[PDB]
C-alpha cells in the first residue's frame, strides 16, 4: 500500500542567475542538468557547471561574463 | 503509532519531508495514507 | 532501497541513504552515468559521514555526466582486488579489471584493498644486505634484502633509468615473485614497461597495477593499495618471497591532496591534506618483512621545486631503511646515476652488518667528499690553486673517487650505446680503497667517467 501511495503523491528545464562575480555564476533550478554540462546564458554566452550544490549549480563562465547579470534565464 | 509507522518505514519518513516541496501536496499524501480524528488532525496541523 | 546522489564536486560525490541504511566507511557504491560515449559505471569510495543520513565519496572514475538524483546502490564491502597465483603475468587497474583481458580475474578470489597492518608482535628487523652491482649503492647505501628502500629526487634526473635498471639487477634474478605499483607516472613508461618484461621473459612471473597520470585523483591514491593487497597475499598466504616496486609514492599523497580540498578539510602547511603521515603512515606499515617472510620493496619519491625539506618526502623519509637521494647538481656534472653521497643513507652500514674493510672505506669516502662540499664555497671563486697542500691533495683525489662513483649501467645502453656493467662489492671496496689511498692520483678525472670497475679503467686510461 505504501508503494502505491508513494508512487499516487510523486505523480525544457530553465534556470535562473541568482549570483555573479568575477567569471564565475550561481544558477538556482536546473535539478537534472549534468556535471560540467554546457549551459549557455541570453547573452550568447556559455558556462561550465562545476559544482551542483544542494540548491544551486556553480558555472564558471566562458567568454564575455560581462554580459551575465542577477536575473538571467540559463538553459 | 504514528511514530511508530514512520520510525520502522524509512521511504515513507523521507517522502514525508516536506517543507522544500508543496506543503498542500505533502498534507494530502499524508491524509490519505494515514483512527483517531484528533490524533490524525494533529498530524496534518 | 538504496540512496541518491544530492551533490557533485569534481571526483567527490555526496549521496543520501535511507535513515537506518548508511554504509558504512571505505564501502563501494556503484552509480550510472548515462550520457552517451562517456556513459560508464560510477565506483566510489565512501570516505565519510555528514549526518543526517548523508555520507561523502570519492569516485574513482571521472564524474563528468553524473545527474543529481541518480540512484546509488551499495556493495556492503570495500574495493576488491583478485588475488591468487593466476594474478601473475597480466596487468591490472585499481578496481581489479584486467587491461588485457577484460573479463580475466572475474572469477578469481577477491581481497579487501583496506587492511589492518601486521600485529607489532609479529615484525623482525631485516640486515641482510642486497648486492646490486652498483658502486654507489653497494658502498655508501647498501640496500637490505626485505627492507624498504626508496629513490627521490627532483624532475629529469634518473627516476626511470634508475628504477629499469634495478629491475634488472633484482627481479631479472629474483627467485621470487614480483609486483610493479605505477602510481601515477607516465602511462608511455607503462607500455615500455609491459614490453620490456615481456621481451626479457620475466613477466610470467610479476603482476602489473597501473594507475597512471590521467586517472583521477581518486584512484589515484587507491592504487598503491590495490596492489600492496596482492603483493601481501603473495606474501601471506603463499609464502613466497616478493619485491613489490612502487613508482611514484609522493603521487599518493599529491592524490590525498587533491581529495583533501574538495572533501572540504582545512589545508596545512604549503598547501598538503592533514593526517598526510597517517595516510602515508596506513600505507608504508603495510609494507614490511614480518617474521618467516619478506617483501622488498623499492619506491620512487619525487620532489618538487628539488625543495627536499617538502612535507611529504620530508614524511616519507621516516618510514625507510636505505635512501638514496638523487641531486640536480650532481646531474649537471655529468654524473651518473646522479647520486649524492652526502645525503643518502642506509641503516645497515655498521661495521657489525658490513664488515670493518667495508665501514672503513665508506667512511673514508665521507670524509673526503665532506671536505671537498666544504671547500666548494672557495673552489667557486679562487680555484684550486689557492688552497693548501693538505686541501689541495685531498681535493685533487675527490673529484676522482666522486667521478668514479658513476656507472654506465645496463638500461642507458639504449641511450649511449654502451654496454652496462656489473661491480662485485670486493672489486668496488678494493677499488674505492686504493682512491682514497692515492694509487690512481695519477691518472685524469675524465678517465674516471661511466667505467664499471678497475680493469676497465686502465683499459680506459690507456686509451687516453
Ligand atoms: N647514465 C645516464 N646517461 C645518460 N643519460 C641518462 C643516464 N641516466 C639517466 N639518464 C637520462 O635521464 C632521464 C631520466 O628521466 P626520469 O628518471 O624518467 O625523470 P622523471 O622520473 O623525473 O620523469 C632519461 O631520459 C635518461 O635519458
Ligand atoms: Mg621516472
Amino acid at each position: 500500500x505504501x508503494x502505491x501511495x508513494x508512487x499516487x503523491x510523486x505523480x525544457e528545464e530553465i534556470g535562473t542567475v541568482i549570483d555573479a562575480g568575477d567569471g564565475i555564476a550561481h544558477v538556482e533550478g536546473l535539478p537534472s542538468v549534468m556535471t560540467q554540462e554546457l549551459l549557455e546564458f541570453p547573452g550568447g554566452v556559455l558556462g561550465v557547471a562545476l559544482n551542483l550544490d544542494e540548491h544551486s549549480v556553480g558555472a564558471v563562465i566562458l567568454g564575455e561574463f560581462e554580459k551575465i547579470e542577477e536575473g538571467q534565464q540559463v538553459k | 503509532r504514528f511514530g511508530r509507522v514512520l520510525d520502522a518505514e524509512p521511504r515513507l519518513s523521507a517522502l514525508l519531508s516536506d517543507y522544500t516541496t508543496p506543503a498542500e501536496g505533502r498534507v494530502a499524501l499524508l491524509d490519505k495514507a494515514l483512527v483517531n480524528q484528533t490524533a490524525a488532525a494533529l498530524l496534518s496541523q | 532501497t538504496a540512496g541518491r546522489v544530492v551533490r557533485i564536486t569534481g571526483p567527490v560525490v555526496d549521496v543520501e541513504f535511507p535513515r537506518g541504511s548508511v554504509p558504512e566507511l571505505f564501502n563501494a557504491l556503484h552509480a550510472e552515468i548515462t550520457f552517451g560515449a562517456l556513459a560508464k559505471t560510477l565506483t566510489l569510495e565512501v570516505a565519510q559521514h555528514l549526518g543526517d543520513s548523508l555520507v561523502r565519496c570519492i569516485s574513482m572514475q571521472p564524474t563528468d555526466g553524473l545527474v543529481r538524483g541518480v540512484e546509488v546502490t551499495d556493495t556492503g564491502a570495500s574495493i576488491s582486488v583478485p588475488v591468487g597465483d593466476g594474478v601473475k603475468g597480466h596487468v591490472f587497474n585499481a578496481l581489479g579489471d584486467c587491461l588485457d583481458d577484460p573479463g580475466y580475474g572475474k572469477d578469481f578470489e577477491h581481497w579487501s584493498i583496506h587492511r589492518k597492518p601486521p600485529a607489532f608482535s609479529d615484525l623482525e628487523p631485516r640486515t641482510e644486505m642486497l648486492e646490486t652491482g652498483l658502486k654507489v649503492v653497494d658502498l655508501l647505501t647498501p640496500y637490505v634484502r626485505g627492507g624498504k628502500i626508496a629513490l627521490f629526487g627532483g624532475a629529469g634526473v634518473g627516476k626511470t633509468v634508475l628504477i629499469q635498471e634495478m629491475i634488472n639487477r633484482i627481479a631479472r634474478n629474483f627467485g621470487g615473485t614480483s609486483v610493479f605499483a605505477g602510481v601515477g607516472e607516465r602511462t608511455r613508461e607503462g607500455n615500455d614497461l609491459w614490453v620490456e618484461l615481456a621481451d626479457a621473459n620475466v613477466l610470467k612471473d610479476t603482476a602489473l597495477v597501473f594507475g597512471q597520470m590521467d586517472e583521477p585523483p581518486g584512484t589515484r591514491m587507491r592504487v598503491a593499495l590495490s596492489a600492496l593487497t596482492m603483493a601481501e597475499f603473495f606474501r601471506d598466504e603463499q609464502g613466497q618471497d616478493v619485491l613489490l616496486f612502487i613508482d611514484n609514492i609522493f603521487r599518493f599523497t599529491q592524490a590525498g591532496s587533491e581529495v583533501s580540498t574538495l572533501l572540504g578539510r582545512m589545508p596545512s602547511a604549503v598547501g598538503y591534506q592533514p593526517t598526510l603521515a597517517d595516510e602515508m603512515g596506513e600505507l608504508q606499515e603495510r609494507i614490511t618483512s614480518t617474521r618467516g617472510r619478506s617483501i622488498t620493496s623499492m619506491q620512487a619519491v619525487y620532489v618538487p621545486a628539488d625543495d627536499y625539506t617538502d612535507p611529504a618526502p620530508a614524511t616519507t623519509f621516516a618510514h625507510l631503511d636505505a635512501t638514496t637521494e638523487l641531486s640536480r647538481a650532481v646531474f649537471s656534472k655529468g654524473i651518473f646515476p646522479a647520486v649524492d653521497p652526502l645525503a643518502s643513507s642506509s641503516t645497515i652500514l655498521d661495521p657489525a652488518i658490513v664488515g670493518d674493510e667495508h665501514y672503513r672505506v665508506a667512511q673514508e669516502v665521507i670524509r673526503i667528499l665532506q671536505r671537498y662540499k666544504d671547500l666548494q664555497d672557495i673552489i667557486a671563486i679562487l680555484g684550486i690553486d689557492e688552497l693548501s697542500e693538505e686541501d689541495k691533495q685531498l681535493v685533487n683525489r675527490a673529484r676522482r673517487i666522486e667521478r668514479f662513483l658513476s656507472q654506465n649501467m645496463m638500461a642507458a645502453e639504449q641511450f649511449t650505446g654502451q654496454p652496462g656493467s656489473t661491480v662485485p662489492l670486493k672489486e668496488t671496496i678494493e677499488a674505492f680503497d686504493k682512491l682514497t689511498k692515492g694509487e690512481f692520483d695519477h691518472l685524469p678525472e675524465q678517465a674516471f667517467f661511466l667505467i664499471g670497475g678497475l680493469d676497465d679503467l686502465a683499459k680506459k686510461a690507456e686509451s687516453l
